[PDB]
């Protein structure tokens, strides 16, 4: 919800590749 | 319950009391989450430079009221001292010759200095982590109406050429130049890159940084307005001009401008708390008081400054109050 | 495939060494790790140009945005003092910089530069001909020089001034050990490669006619020759080095060619211009394709013959 | 046991940190992604100085090009605010840089530094020596200072001028914590490391005599105190916090010693000139010697006594 | 010999050196 | 010790990167 969530989620999708 | 009501839906501001280096994360919370942390200026850039810095976080909460029937213009520009550039135009009209005023961080004069004949006094250069903005509306659902605009201008620092006749026997010319910056013009634009929504979501964005790298740029004096005293806009090349009245032009960071476009029509009361976000590290001199406070930029993270363009990438343009 | 070089990431080394090969530039930007919002031109001059028997002519190929390459003729054998540079525009500068450069900045504020090529295709008889073709290459630096200028006020006023100025043009007379000198018939083929550890952003000048500005002497701004921009007008100096290309005829020969010069550039659109809608954003770091850039860079020679192009 | 840089990589930390300690200073430049020309000089000023009892003496290390520091004596305790500093100059300016600041950028374009170290070893004995050495670092940038002159005309007019200043010379009358103090005949050794993240060329500047460049006031360019150098002329500041040293030296005391600085610049070589033979590419990107270059400096002392370096 | 085949004969010859 | 028998322990000491 707040941005840090927000951020973590697509952070934490798989930053690699 | 009284308030539960109209309490949530303007919002509220602040309560008190994977594998990345600390300083890195904390770069990240930072950079994108500054309202969901009131702690310390996160150590600064997990970027190579390993030099004593000095991490400072910028806050300016500050009440404003918009007047009815004119756009007005909350420019972010990410120059050291200053929180943001304001100016109003008619509902239709052009920010052309239009001045933007500036809205300074608290304590400028301690750090910069009351004239910028002293500025790099306390500070020789700096460097941008992050700018953050977000303007939080209080005013009551049956008064307001209007819209938020979010998008970025890329404006960038230059220095001009003019060719100056001075008065004397026989006249002369003298090759002049002046520092100005680029793409003001973007004022009177609303990009494919906006955010447009009602007023009472009032927004929130932030940028990064437009360069490949984190570099060092020097504090800059004697510079009271963008084209400084004596230079017309036409004479520095530029589109309107920015002003300074406390404090001074300082420098320009390497972010890119964020830029609320703020509409009240005729007849509205549009009412907003206004909150701008900033660290930048500055090299200390070792003159000043605060360089007992001065600490090493964190080591490099190569995995942090990864995760800073990806989430950056993927990030809305702006976002509603709500979701800061 | 765990990593190879990003699509984008081998583009950029097509765009940079081999332009005139593909179908199309295959310029997707630049790998590095910025990842903004940028608007990538890929410019190309394509000229007949005949060269003037008895005479050198430089052909300098610098980095300006707006700017092909710097034409200028000498004796064979003389210096290019005096002479200046006069600027051969890529082709539409009125759209993108502007008509008077004082709205230069208006569609783009700011450029970084990711390739550079010349290529001179001679299309003279074999019985025609005589002459050659000598390709070095020069590391121009923009500058701000000193200089006093004394006014003539009642007790003459002297102003501590500055200008903006090139670095380094004595290059202009020079035949470095890192040369390349063939036949006029075999012309050539170079491109530059960027001279810094990163691919920063330039701001884009304004109200710049000439390198050494108007009403600023040659010697003032402390340079060897100026650089005249007419119409089009000095916008700034990217991260490369000027590809010096000298085409030295003799009297009678008739030296006659195709003149061409590329150059991927990457420009900040400004959101206020029509063009910020072709925009897209610069490809993501590629620590793989910018290893191959400085070695593949480093291996290759200074020019070609056009046929290896 | 576990080093595994490249040759030149680990030669580049010899040559930042170590420098006096091998046969020859290792010499290669910067292990960083730019492998263009350049043209890599050791500068070392080997000098026997004797400081002028009564008075402190600023030895002012900093980054410029040709100099090799900038001195200025104060009474003990006064401060430096309109104390000029004056240039001592590296050997073979002249070679290099040209006698007038008019023919500076004949040789080279651009500079970069690779290390910057001062050592002061003493030569007074058991029975003449006192005084003290003091080192820490200050954080000196350049910059474009504004200020409104006015030209006395009919109507006086009033002049929007620049000048090329440098920040942070206020720091020239303040000993921060971070700080070497010790005896005399204990002289110090210390070295400085990069400015910044990535080492970028700087171009050469031209008609530069003093800082604020001749005919501007200390004050036009709110600058503390003014930099002067006298035939040599300012070539421009690189990327390396300036070494402070200032040594005390009581009335009545002999101290002597042997002032050393030592400074490994890459420059650009000019294709015209007769040094450009002597260029050679920069070493390959090694990102260990990169690494290790910070850890190293990090972990290391302002200053140390002689023994040590 | 187009100038792709011999940038390409290069990194073929061996890129894989290194890159961090 | 030399200044370049300082540098060695620290490199020695450790360097995760």
């Amino acid at each position: 919800a707040t941005f840090w969530e927000r951020v973590r989620s697509i952070l934490k999708s798989g930053l690699n590749f | 319950r009284r308030r539960a009501a109209p309490r949530q839906q303007q919002r509220q501001q602040s309560n008190r009391a994977l594998k990345m280096s600390a300083p890195g994360l904390d770069f990240l919370k930072c950079a994108f989450a500054s309202p969901d942390f009131s702690t310390d200026p996160g150590k600064g850039i997990p970027d190579k430079f390993q030099g004593l810095v000095l991490p400072k976080k910028h806050c300016l909460t500050q009440s404003i009221t918009f007047t009815p029937g004119k756009q007005t213009m909350l420019l972010v520009a990410p120059i050291p001292g200053i929180a943001c550039l304001k100016a109003e135009a008619n509902v239709g009209a052009s920010f052309s010759g239009v001045p933007l005023a500036s809205v300074e961080f608290p304590g400028f004069d301690q750090l910069f200095g009351t004239s910028a004949t002293d500025t790099a006094a306390n500070v020789t250069a700096f460097r941008y982590a992050s700018m953050a903005a977000g303007v939080y509306p209080t005013s009551n659902l049956m008064q307001f109406a209007g819209s938020i605009q979010v998008y970025k201008i890329p404006l960038k620092q230059v220095l001009n050429s003019y060719s100056q006749t001075v008065a004397t026997v026989p006249p002369t010319n003298l090759a002049q130049n002046t520092i100005a910056i680029d793409g003001l013009e973007a004022l009177d634009a609303l990009p494919n890159n906006n955010y447009s929504g009602s007023f009472i979501e009032g927004c929130y964005s932030q940028s990064v940084c437009n360069e490949p790298e984190f570099e060092f740029h020097p504090i800059m004096e004697g510079y009271a307005s963008v084209p400084p005293a004596n230079v017309t806009n036409a004479q520095a090349s530029m589109f309107t001009n920015l002003t300074f009245s406390g404090a001074r032009y300082t420098g320009l960071g390497d972010m890119d401008a964020i830029a609320i476009l703020v509409t009240t029509p005729t007849g509205a009361v549009n009412t907003a708390v206004l909150k701008v976000w900033a660290c930048v590290e500055y090299r200390p001199n070792p003159n000043s008081t605060l360089y007992e406070f001065a600490r090493e930029s964190p080591a490099n993270d190569e995995y942090a400054l990864a995760a800073y363009r990806k989430i950056a990438r993927d990030i809305p343009i702006a976002v509603a109050c709500k979701d800061n």
